[PDB]
């Protein structure tokens, strides 16, 4: 609005109507009275099975105490327990919640040391260029894509855990 | 994902957009982007090298090949499946690091692959052409393929891996590939160096 | 369009090096010279090969603890 950087991670803030005038049932997150919505998807009408814990754990409308808070996830809408991830409340203006299951912007490894602040996202041009050619000790610092310069080669799972195992076994000797 | 993805004509998928729904077909067929079709034909058209450690045997076996084509006997009792072979049962054991020995088995596999059709393309000389040329000819009279592997010995193997690194760089590819070619280059030539009896 | 990207979806084994096996007839060969200076089949291919070479692991890990001593 006023000019600021916003990838993919912040969230689009949120309309008046479900900030102020949300009623007061709601309030601005479900932490009060029973809200078994958020806890069924419109998409398919199933019921959203937490990560962790395989439980849906809507509870009861007698015993509203046993309802454990799940979430959607902004990225790949899988669900989670405000319970198993430490965290107190929901992610509702700010950065888009990421689930911690997704690869991290920046890591940090120490001997100084080295950000590796990902590589960004190139739109789908001629600057976007492919090629797969080699799978094993490819040394190529991350920033793949899993298929059945910026350059992303096409990763496999077969290179992936080939190499993973391969550093492993290196690595134990130590 | 993304902005513009679509197996047909692309209209910023993220169906046919701009289109009532009584038009929408999902049958499997081939699929082909082509940009649109050229955004619609335009509108309707508008409205590096071996190191020096035993390179003696190319200048041994360069004057040997111009009369004597380092081998006479059209059944070679020499052959390459037992000297491939043994790599996976001297060195590999031995010398490859802790781990997986993808990186020589598949090259044996790969290279097993390229000698099965190296013949034709480099690699030949008049005579020897000449006894390829005959042997295709004794090898044609029960309509089999042609198997190089039983009639063919490791003298031009070592030629091979001297000759491949040069057309390695004919083609689009990157640096650390050659230097994974060049790393496998001197693992073999160390270990022919005290392999002086087979050739 | 360029053929290699769908060729090896059928070739199995041959990893290191598949762009030069494309043009194989673009070039002509020739004479002797020297310089003065000097995918389900494929799957299951691939994971028997990948058991074998974890097979070999272990008793290669064997070697080392047995040479250790």
């Amino acid at each position: 609005s006023r000019g600021q950087y916003s990838d993919e991670n912040d969230k689009i803030p949120l309309t008046d109507r479900q900030l102020f005038n949300t009623s007061y049932g709601q309030s601005i997150t479900k932490l009060d009275s029973y809200n078994p919505d958020t806890h069924i998807d419109s998409n398919s009408g199933k019921f959203l099975i937490c990560y962790k814990c395989n439980q849906t754990r809507l509870g009861s409308w007698s015993h509203p105490e046993n309802s454990r808070l799940i979430m959607t996830c902004d990225y790949c809408q899988t669900p989670w327990h405000l319970d198993c991830v430490p965290r107190a409340s929901f992610k509702n203006l700010g950065s888009k919640w990421k689930c911690p299951l997704h690869s991290p912007t920046k890591v940090y490894k120490k001997i100084n040391y080295k950000v590796w602040k990902k590589q960004r996202l190139i739109n789908k041009k001629n600057q976007l260029y492919y090629e797969p050619l080699q799978k094993i000790g490819y040394q190529n610092n991350g920033n793949i894509q899993i298929i059945p310069d910026f350059k992303i080669t096409q990763i496999d799972e077969n290179s992936i855990k080939y190499d993973f195992f391969d550093k492993i076994y290196k690595s134990k000797m130590v | 994902g993304g902005r513009c993805l679509a197996f047909h004509g692309p209209l910023m998928y993220e169906h046919y957009q701009g289109w009532k729904s009584s038009w929408d077909e999902w049958v499997g067929y081939d699929r082909i982007r082509a940009y649109n079709e050229e955004n619609i034909a335009m509108k309707k058209r508008l409205a590096l090298q071996i190191p020096i450690k035993l390179k003696s045997v190319l200048v041994d076996d360069w004057e040997y090949v111009t009369k004597d084509k380092k081998i006479c006997r059209l059944p070679a009792d020499v052959t390459v499946e037992m000297v491939l072979n043994k790599y996976e049962h001297e060195v590999s054991q031995e010398l490859e690091s802790p781990g997986s020995q993808s990186q020589l088995s598949e090259y044996c596999a790969g290279l097993k692959l390229y000698f099965d059709k190296c013949l034709g393309n480099m690699l030949l000389y008049r005579l020897e052409r000449l006894q390829y040329d005959e042997l295709l000819k004794k090898s044609s009279k029960d309509q089999k393929p042609l198997v190089p592997i039983r009639i063919y010995g490791a003298i031009h193997l070592l030629r091979l891996i001297s000759v491949l690194p040069e057309l390695i760089s004919s083609t689009t590819m990157d640096l650390q590939s050659c230097q994974l070619l060049i790393k496998q280059t001197e693992d073999f030539l160390v270990w022919l160096l005290m392999h002086v009896d087979e050739y | 369009k360029k053929i290699e990207s769908n060729f090896i979806k059928q070739n199995n084994n041959v990893k290191i090096f598949a762009k030069l096996l494309f043009n194989i007839d673009s070039h002509n060969p020739k004479q002797f010279q020297l310089p003065n200076y000097i995918t389900q089949i494929d799957e299951n291919s691939i994971k028997y090969d990948f058991f074998d070479k974890i097979y070999k692991s272990k008793m290669v890990q064997k070697r080392k603890l047995f040479q250790f001593q």
